């Protein structure tokens, strides 16, 4: 009970490409997810955002 | 500590704060300060209190300059014969943080490898410490990386 | 899996240095969600004809 994380506020980006060019280059059609990470020290106290 | 002070944090570099919280926790508005670096786009907030426990530094004096080139020009440095005692040494200099024993580390290496070239695992350890060095000098002086890796490279020939 | 992992990561690393960054793991989830979407009873081929 010294440190905690609480990986929070999920985030998405822009789909990496277009459906038909996913389609042609069998990509699969996908887009990046961005969470906003904290870690908590309790004992000196930070958070590493 | 003011807003806009470029200081020093380990193990991360320089920093710039960007104004003194007075984010409260249990009832009581400790004075904390969002600290940013530029490497890992990183947003720290420490209390002023304990500041120096987690140790907050500032830049490191130009006397600080001609004490790491006096190590780095330092001779005389040996090693444990077995090269394992060795690294899990200077490792652990690379791992306090002290710009001193850091020093050592790269220079000693260096003068390891312009003997025969070493091994691809203290190829990495030179290049991390190099680089840390490079920059921590580079803001010291405000000489540049590249700059810093030139004369980085200038003194370890000696 | 994530939390797992992270978890025992964080109690072998040393304070003071470590963030999230170090943390967290990405494997599991990406490997969850590949071999949910591929290699699943629940996702089938659209039958288009």
């Amino acid at each position: 009970g010294s440190m905690s994380l609480s990986f929070s506020d999920p985030r998405f980006d822009d789909v990496k490409a277009p459906v038909d060019e996913c389609k042609d280059k069998d990509m699969t059609y996908a887009a990046p997810l961005f969470v906003t990470a904290e870690f908590i020290n309790n004992n000196t106290g930070e958070i590493k955002s | 500590f003011k807003v806009g002070d470029t200081v020093v944090y380990p193990h991360h570099g320089a920093a710039l704060v960007e104004a003194i919280e007075t984010r409260t926790i249990k009832g009581e508005q400790k004075e904390y300060l969002v600290l940013k670096v530029a490497q890992g786009d990183l947003t720290v907030r420490v209390p002023a209190e304990n500041a120096e426990y987690v140790g907050v530094r500032d830049v490191v004096g130009q006397e600080g300059l001609d004490k790491v080139f006096q190590v780095l020009r330092a001779p005389h440095t040996e090693e444990p014969t077995n090269w394992s005692r060795r690294y899990k040494a200077n490792l652990e200099k690379l791992a306090s943080g002290d710009v001193n024993k850091v020093a050592e580390v790269v220079r000693d290496l260096w003068r390891r490898d312009q003997e025969r070239g070493l091994s691809a695992g203290e190829k990495r350890m030179l290049a991390k410490a190099r680089q840390i060095l490079v920059g921590e000098l580079a803001l010291a002086e405000s000489t540049d990386d590249a700059k810093a890796e030139t004369i980085l490279d200038e003194v370890l020939a000696a | 899996r994530m939390e797992r992992v992270v978890r025992e990561r964080m109690t072998t690393q040393d304070v003071e240095a470590i963030t999230p960054q170090t943390l967290i793991n990405i494997r599991p989830v990406v490997a969850a969600i590949k071999e949910f979407f591929g290699t699943s009873q629940l996702s089938q081929f659209m039958d288009q004809n």
